């Protein structure tokens, strides 16, 4: 009845390597980039300010107050700016899948740029939450671009980052709290799930909407493979993802390090030797900038 | 749509 012969990461390894898989969306969260030492931003247990004055604690974050009163986000971007950018084995992972004609789409949740360090390319991205990899003006009418290099030193120097054509403030691309969710988010969801053959759900607790509810755009055929810390996404009883019922037929949690889930996935591949040198290589080159 | 806490 089911394309998985069992609901084992072994299951998901021969279907992957059957005729019948194509096409893979990744679908990955904060759990794929805490292991490069960047923290969980919607964490409560991360550390995210009483010298700033705000009307109230989420302010920092949303878009209408950070307009106005800058400052308090771009102190806070200093403080949390990450010592180095080092992709992990699960952001090498996905460049596997690219290289191997089998990545549809990846898309993410994080803002952190990792998923393009480790050789992502726009046309593979979903970037549902923005990036820091890009910064603009906010001006409409001048929209000037700035690379992540320009944002950084203004924000170390402690300079308000400023567009040197116009001199309105200069936003990172990240999707501030009250700012439009991205057109592309919509128009990818709406053509690359008539075409998926796995869903591959890394490192996020499918707590945060709309993203969460991607799962429940995959055709009722599509396996959906959890690598993560704790099992995530079954419906909530007190009102989805179907593990361990009787009824199950699709999906599998593999419940651990996010890199040594992709590790052993590869593994079982075969790609093993292949992501080593990868990561190896792409690490060194990292190490050596 | 807008972004939100949910
Ligand atoms: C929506 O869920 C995403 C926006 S939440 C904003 C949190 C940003 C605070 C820290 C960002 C600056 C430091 C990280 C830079 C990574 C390139
Ligand atoms: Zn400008």
């Amino acid at each position: 009845e089911r394309l998985l012969d069992e609901l084992t990461l072994e299951g998901v390894a021969r279907y992957m390597q059957s005729e019948r898989c194509r096409r893979v969306i990744c679908l990955v969260g904060a759990g794929i980039s805490t292991s490069a030492g960047i923290p969980d931003f919607r964490s409560p247990s991360t550390g995210l300010l009483e010298k700033y004055h705000l009307p109230y604690p989420e302010a920092i974050f949303e878009i209408s107050y950070f307009k106005k009163h800058p400052e308090p986000f771009f102190a806070l971007a200093k403080e949390l700016y990450p010592g180095q950018f080092k992709p992990t084995i699960c952001h090498y992972f996905m460049r596997l899948l690219k290289d191997k004609g089998l990545l549809l789409r990846c898309y993410t949740q994080n803002i952190d740029t990792l998923e393009r360090i480790a050789g992502l390319e726009q046309e593979d991205l979903v970037e549902a939450h923005g990036t820091f990899y890009t910064s603009h003006c906010v001006s409409a009418s001048c929209r000037h671009e700035y690379p992540l290099s320009w944002m950084k030193e203004k924000i170390f120097s402690e300079v308000t980052p400023k567009c040197e054509d116009c001199q309105s403030l200069v936003k990172p691309d990240i999707v501030f709290f009250g700012e439009s969710l991205p057109a592309r988010f919509f128009s990818c969801m709406q053509s690359d799930f008539l075409k998926v053959d796995l869903l591959l759900v890394m490192g996020t607790s499918l707590q945060v909407q709309p993203f969460a509810s991607l799962i429940s755009k995959a055709p009722l055929s599509t396996p959906r493979l959890l690598i993560n810390k704790e099992k995530a996404g079954q419906s909530d009883p007190f009102l989805g993802m179907d593990f361990d019922s009787k009824k199950a037929y699709r999906d599998v949690a593999w419940l651990g390090e996010c890199d040594q889930g992709c590790l052993a996935l590869a593994e079982l591949l075969g790609w093993k030797k292949e992501l080593e040198d990868l990561v190896r290589r792409e690490h060194a080159s990292i190490d050596a900038q | 749509p807008k972004k939100y806490g949910g």
